[PDB]
């Protein structure tokens, strides 16, 4: 799952969509905006990080610490072992957390949903493998 | 006001010429390494203070390194909306908190160390913006400590 | 919270979007479903709506209904733009649900949440934030009294 | 008449004439003025909403519920059995109200004038406008 | 399977991306661009129809009348029993294609590819439901 | 947010449009006395806690008004700078903690009174806008009071 | 000294040149700049404003404090009584400043600076008179 | 009623509305253009000023006259002991001219409409405009 | 001397800036100091003025007077724009001077100079050289015949 | 009265404010325009030179020669001796001209409305002191 | 087929965004896959390359020789804009692999194969016409007399 040549494709299409500075900030509030449309039950998840407003300071800087994680997975998915031990720290994280496989599905949906939608080229079989690569380390 | 939107925005424009997903992993390790490198000589912290013990050929290590010049980047990207980067930088320095050996001196260090790589990477880098937003970055994290 | 300039201009577009008389065979879907939602999270609200055929969804009757009370929504979310008149459509709202047995504030929150289901399934660009605060600053309106 | 093919074009034009937000009021000053100006004893019948002032926010919200109602049976043309569900509960909303038999013609041609007048007189098909406005009109009235 | 909510969002999205006249065709180029990419085999199924120039009269063509089926059937998403019946007339026809489900699969990360680059708002999720419909109707 | 760039921007000009140093001092006199009419009936607030007791007729009373319309002015305009506007508040509000009988509730009244009068020389006013506006501007007024 | 004539037209310019919004804000700190410039010694008596950054909060919010005040006194510059009650008020809030006549001479020279640098016409000899007129009233 | 804040409304459309230049041969134009629809034995009390050709020369003059004697009056509503004397010599150029007095209450309502029709209907205030007027009118008539 | 396009659009610009009626407390000031420079000038003329209070300036009898004569000014300066208007708008005013003893044209150059002193303490922008010309275009109109 | 740094910023603030070529001249108009404006009982002392139409040759002529003294005599502020000799020969001209202190006083007040109004920055404690220092000189 | 000029400009870029020095660990992967694939399609073609250890494909010496032959593709291919220099380029080429024993025209439509595999599965935007095209265009000048 997710190829040497696949991840080069995802890098490339990941910085670009993902972009710079206040770019990374509206991305990922997009990104968490497209997960409560798709699963509105992941929303009371989030209410330590005040989703109660997804414009403000506080859940800004949680969707930012999500798509950062992401944005540092992407980077590392070259090195095998790197990204794997890196996973394993998310995974940890993650165990507490009351959280099941339609919430990772549905996340991945939420990423499908708004990488494509700044970017010229898309090639979702690629991000498939790649995403469901990355979620699976941290799933458990 | 100490880092400037002027300064942010070409510290967040070179920091992200030398720093993307679409750079190897080895060579964004290859500068983790290096800023680590530096941090270690200028602030005396012990590298077995770090899952890995500083060793750049543990996957553990460099899934440590990953971690730390991705929260730096995180909050490099954000330096242009203060009220983002305050939280940001309040979360971090939270965490820090929780953390025994983690004083307000090596937080300086660490972030001195990034600002010096990159000028080595990059040497026309703007070094005065990076010293201010470093500052800025370093102040936040290291609050208390 | 507050239903900001920014917030109504959004939340109006994108409710017109999908509500507009111009299509066909949405408004009924959506409102069935928003109803459909209600009673899901409140069995008990069913009772309210023993004169429109509740027990009967896909009836005229109900079917009706829904459409009415949704586009009701759509009269004062097209108010938007003149809070004055606002003001005085949902005064008008409230009396009528002043004189509905049974009908409590609470219920209101209830049917925020089945919007707050509905609506991200139908629309194509959805801000649920912006959503919420408007439909509250509606909802808050007509629910006042009860 | 108000044919399948005469309903899609209604609800297309009136969509357009309708518009969305402050628009909607456009179109109902442009109606309300040419039903007074026609049939002057029609305002008092609006006196509880403020007739003699329909630039107020009393009558402009009663405007839009009016509005409101149009805009639904229209969106319903091509849905018959809910059309007659929502014309039977407007009925209840008129009936012994003492409204004139002649008031329901008078706004039906007020109507039509002002969506004629928004979206343009070139081609504009009154007989598709009139036969299924007046199916709508003759729900409500009597 | 695409509840009537989620026919309302793809039939949406569908329109505003697969657009009119010229930009049809570009975009039932990209698609069947972005399926030889995803499964190089599947260029080969395509040598009836001028496949070896993809910008040829024939071979827009043949694109343009697989994403006007994909028109045709989305736009009666809402009306089960008429697209249910056009379904099954699509499957008879691909019946002797020698075609299998990576095929099918490959498509629909295909557009799952082209869709969202055409869109400011796009949603994975009930483009995932709503083609899996489609496809598992003409897959047989 | 609760009185946004959007929201402040339309009660600035429409403020503005009503309120600037271009119009006859007897205009704006005219405008603060109606406010202060207004505020008077909804708070209950006795007149004669202002130099010149209420009297419009009084050139120290109108001179207060004055005044005290200035201040919203100077708020108003300063919507758009949460940072500024929380400073001008800030500087309000300490002026008014060492003032015996202002409440939170009355200064809420009186800045629903500048909203309220505000629509009724300007009948087209975003009255949304200026509910969230005038709410931001009296909660840092009245702030423990 | 300014008569309702002049008043008239330095009310006019003032409106024009001051300002709104954050032009406000500008305007105000521009016109300490220039009372800082040209009188170095009154930086010190607004040491307790936040001078000692001319861009902080604390320091606009004087700067407009100041400006606001400038701007009620020329709103109400036709109204003699109304304007003389509020200058007695502002003349015994600035009687314990250890204030001089150099001081409102450098602050007049310094309206005179940056309003006409606001505006297409500006009429000197009336702002002379009429500056003269707010001033005297508030330096006892 | 006629409010201090109500002259203030009124004074600043009015000014939108009266506008500069040739901007105020369009409001009279919409001013006796409704009267005369209105009230068709009005225009020929205007017979010295040629009433019968509104586009012409002499009575666009006139006209630009009874709009400026408006203007005059409305900039000086908050002005009242002025606005009374202005009034008074108003009311010496039209008494014993056989003026009928259901000619000023058709006057306020021409105007009402075209200083409407020219700042916008939404939010127009027609009760500061109507008391406002009346304050005007019934000091010249009689 | 010619009253220009240019000159007539400064001037008009520049007028209706400080007599607009959306402003208050203006036109009597303005209106008040115009006729107090004429008296000023010419203590005689002062005396063509006895039915309108003259003696007393405060008064709202003579108050109205000058806002009466100098929005008699702004009807037809804003007739520039349309001259065909404006030569029978002076026509009218003249015949209503020529019907008052002891008004002389001789006055109308005393009225200038009034005009000529007021105006530039008034009007933020102001051209003299355009003003000048336009006034005499108007005021030599009215002046006709006497 | 002026010295070696006020003389500095008057100088660079008066070339960027007068301008080049036609500027100059409708500078010079404009700057007589506000004199008659301040003062009208100065506009007959220019009867010689066409005042009747401000916009002829002849005194669009005359006020050229003015602020092209102006315009000198700035020049040389840093070369006492030179602008003691020039100002000395330009009072011997202008003590047959019937001229006061009002005079010069207003067109003080003309310079100062005219040359702020063409800049972005205009210290007028600078030109208080240097107008001074010019005008005693003329007017002897 | 032609490689035309919207071909060329379109391959050139969308090579050059994968292949530049700038990037690392990028080069080899690909290279390694392109010859991985090629060995796939014509088993027998791997005894051609055992003078650069193929039987080790993850060798230094096999891993330089892909990268090797692939920037060779890389040169080729930015010279696509001047086709005169290519000409020179491509005979350099031909006469280096007339020189060895074995390699066959038909090997070079295997590697056309190989890259049409390996290509769009590692650059983001692809297109597989215009990059047959001037492979075609690149490979026919360097198996021209084999
Ligand atoms: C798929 C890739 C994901 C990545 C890379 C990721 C990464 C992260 C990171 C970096 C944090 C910050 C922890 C901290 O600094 O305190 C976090 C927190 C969290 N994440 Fe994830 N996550 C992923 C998936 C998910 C999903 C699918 C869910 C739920 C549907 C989820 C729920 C949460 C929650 C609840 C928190 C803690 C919020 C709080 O502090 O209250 N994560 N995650
Ligand atoms: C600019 C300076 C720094 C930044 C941006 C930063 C950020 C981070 C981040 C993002 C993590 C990982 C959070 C996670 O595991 O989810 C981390 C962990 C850690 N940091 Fe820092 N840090 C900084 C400076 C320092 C310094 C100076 C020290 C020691 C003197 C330190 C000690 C540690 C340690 C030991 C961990 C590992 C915690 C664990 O494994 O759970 N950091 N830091
Ligand atoms: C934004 C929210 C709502 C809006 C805009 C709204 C509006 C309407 C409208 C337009 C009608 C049409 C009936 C008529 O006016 O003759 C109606 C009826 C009614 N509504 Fe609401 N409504 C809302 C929420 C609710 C809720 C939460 C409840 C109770 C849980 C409720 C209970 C009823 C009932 C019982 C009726 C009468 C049904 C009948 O005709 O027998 N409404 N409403
Ligand atoms: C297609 C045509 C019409 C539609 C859809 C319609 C619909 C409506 C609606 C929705 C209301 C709001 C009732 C409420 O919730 O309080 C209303 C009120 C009313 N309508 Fe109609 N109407 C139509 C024609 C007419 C006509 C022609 C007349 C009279 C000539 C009329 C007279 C009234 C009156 C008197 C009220 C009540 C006013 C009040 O609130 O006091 N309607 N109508
Ligand atoms: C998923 C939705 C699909 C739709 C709506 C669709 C529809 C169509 C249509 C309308 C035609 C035209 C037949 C004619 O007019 O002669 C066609 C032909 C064809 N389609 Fe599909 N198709 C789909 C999926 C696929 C897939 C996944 C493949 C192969 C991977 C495929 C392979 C073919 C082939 C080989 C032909 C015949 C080409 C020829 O004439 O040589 N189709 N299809
Ligand atoms: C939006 C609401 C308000 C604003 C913007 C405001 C602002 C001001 C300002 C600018 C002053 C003059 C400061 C100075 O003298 O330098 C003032 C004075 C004063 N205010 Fe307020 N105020 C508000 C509400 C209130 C309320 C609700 C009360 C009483 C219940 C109040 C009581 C007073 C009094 C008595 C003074 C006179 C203090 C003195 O004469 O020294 N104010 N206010
Ligand atoms: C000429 C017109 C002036 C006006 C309209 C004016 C008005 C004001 C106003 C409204 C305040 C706010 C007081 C408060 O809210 O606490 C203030 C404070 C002050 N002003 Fe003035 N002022 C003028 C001249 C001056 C001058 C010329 C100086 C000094 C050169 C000066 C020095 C100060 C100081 C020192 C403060 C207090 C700063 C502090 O709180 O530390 N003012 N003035
Ligand atoms: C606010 C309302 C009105 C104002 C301010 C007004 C003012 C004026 C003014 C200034 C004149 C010019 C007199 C002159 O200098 O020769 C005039 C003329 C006249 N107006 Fe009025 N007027 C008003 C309403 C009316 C109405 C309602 C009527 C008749 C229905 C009317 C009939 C006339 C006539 C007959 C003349 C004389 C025409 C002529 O020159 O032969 N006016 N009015
Ligand atoms: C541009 C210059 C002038 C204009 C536009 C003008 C216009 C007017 C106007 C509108 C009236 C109103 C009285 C009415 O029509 O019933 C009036 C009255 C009068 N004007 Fe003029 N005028 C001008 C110059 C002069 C001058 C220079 C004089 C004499 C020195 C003069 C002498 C009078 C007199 C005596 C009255 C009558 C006062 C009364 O009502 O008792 N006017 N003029
Ligand atoms: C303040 C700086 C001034 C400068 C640099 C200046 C310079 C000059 C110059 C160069 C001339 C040309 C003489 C010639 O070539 O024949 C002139 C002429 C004249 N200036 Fe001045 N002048 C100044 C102030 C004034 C003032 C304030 C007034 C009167 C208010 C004035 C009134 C005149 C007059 C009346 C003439 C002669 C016009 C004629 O020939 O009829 N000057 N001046
Ligand atoms: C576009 C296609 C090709 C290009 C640009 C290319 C280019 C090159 C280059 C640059 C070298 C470097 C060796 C040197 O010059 O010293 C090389 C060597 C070689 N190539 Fe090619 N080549 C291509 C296709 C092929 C194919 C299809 C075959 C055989 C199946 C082949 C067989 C060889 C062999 C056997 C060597 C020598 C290996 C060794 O050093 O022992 N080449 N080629």
């Amino acid at each position: 799952v997710c190829n040497r040549l696949e991840q080069i494709l995802v890098k490339t299409q990941w910085a670009q969509s993902y972009g710079e500075a206040e770019n990374r900030a509206a991305f990922s509030r997009d990104l968490f905006s497209e997960l409560f449309n798709i699963q509105g039950s992941s929303r009371a998840l989030f209410s330590g990080v005040g989703v109660d407003d997804m414009n403000s300071a506080a859940f800004t800087a949680h969707c930012l610490r999500v798509t950062g994680a992401l944005n540092r997975l992407i980077s590392q998915l070259d090195q095998q072992a790197t990204i794997n031990a890196d996973l394993a720290h998310l995974a940890g994280q993650h165990a507490s957390r009351n959280l099941d496989a339609s919430n990772f599905a549905a996340m991945g949906q939420a990423v499908m949903s708004v990488v494509p939608t700044h970017l010229d080229c898309f090639n979702q079989h690629a991000w498939g493998e790649c995403y469901e690569r990355i979620a699976s380390g941290i799933s458990g | 006001e100490c880092c400037s939107r002027g300064d942010a925005e070409v510290v967040i424009s070179e920091w992200d010429q030398v720093f993307n997903a679409a750079m190897a992993g080895s060579s964004e390790s290859a500068i983790g390494v290096a800023i680590f490198d530096v941090f270690f000589t200028s602030s005396g912290v012990s590298p077995s203070m770090f899952p890995g013990g500083g060793d750049s050929s543990s996957a553990e290590f460099l899934a440590q390194v990953s971690r730390v010049i991705s929260g730096a980047d995180i909050a490099i990207n954000s330096l242009t909306n203060r009220a983002t980067c305050d939280s940001l930088l309040s979360h971090l320095n939270a965490q820090h908190k929780a953390i025994s050996g983690v004083t307000g001196a090596a937080v300086t260090h660490l972030s001195e160390a990034i600002s010096s790589v990159v000028a080595q990477v990059l040497p026309s880098a703007h070094i005065d913006a990076w010293g201010y937003c470093m500052a800025y970055i370093a102040a936040g994290i290291g609050a208390g400590l | 919270s507050c239903c900001s300039s920014e917030d109504r201009a959004n939340v109006m577009h994108n409710w017109d979007a999908a509500w507009s008389a111009a299509y066909s065979d949405r408004r009924v879907a959506l409102a069935q479903a928003v109803f459909a939602s209600l009673f899901s999270r409140d069995a008990a609200a069913q009772g309210l709506f023993s004169g429109v055929s509740a027990d009967n969804p896909d009836s005229a009757d109900f079917r009706a209904h829904c459409v009415r009370v949704v586009n009701g929504l759509d009269v004062a979310i097209n108010m938007l733009n003149d809070p004055a008149v606002l003001n005085e459509q949902l005064a008008h709202l409230s009396a009528q649900h002043q004189a509905r047995a049974g009908v409590a504030a609470a219920h209101f929150d209830v049917m925020a949440e089945a919007f707050a289901e509905v609506m991200p399934q139908v629309s194509s660009c959805f801000s649920s934030d912006s959503w919420n605060r408007c439909f509250a600053r509606i909802a808050n309106g007509i629910s006042a009294g009860l | 008449d108000c044919t399948s093919l005469n309903r899609l074009l209604v609800k297309r034009q009136w969509a357009e004439a309708y518009g969305e937000g402050t628009n909607r009021e456009l179109l109902g000053n442009r109606i309300w003025e040419d039903l007074f100006a026609n049939m002057p004893d029609a305002r008092g019948l609006f006196s509880r909403v403020n007739g003699n002032d329909i630039d107020s926010s009393e009558f402009q919200a009663h405007s839009l519920r009016v509005l409101g109602g149009l805009d639904m049976c229209v969106a319903s043309l091509d849905d018959v059995p809910v059309l007659n569900a929502l014309l039977a509960r407007l009925n209840s909303q008129h009936d012994s109200r003492g409204i004139p038999a002649a008031g329901y013609p008078a706004f039906v041609a007020s109507a039509i004038s002002a969506v004629r007048a928004t979206v343009g007189a070139r081609s504009f098909d009154n007989d598709a406008w009139n036969s299924c406005m007046n199916q709508i009109v003759s729900g409500i009235s009597g």
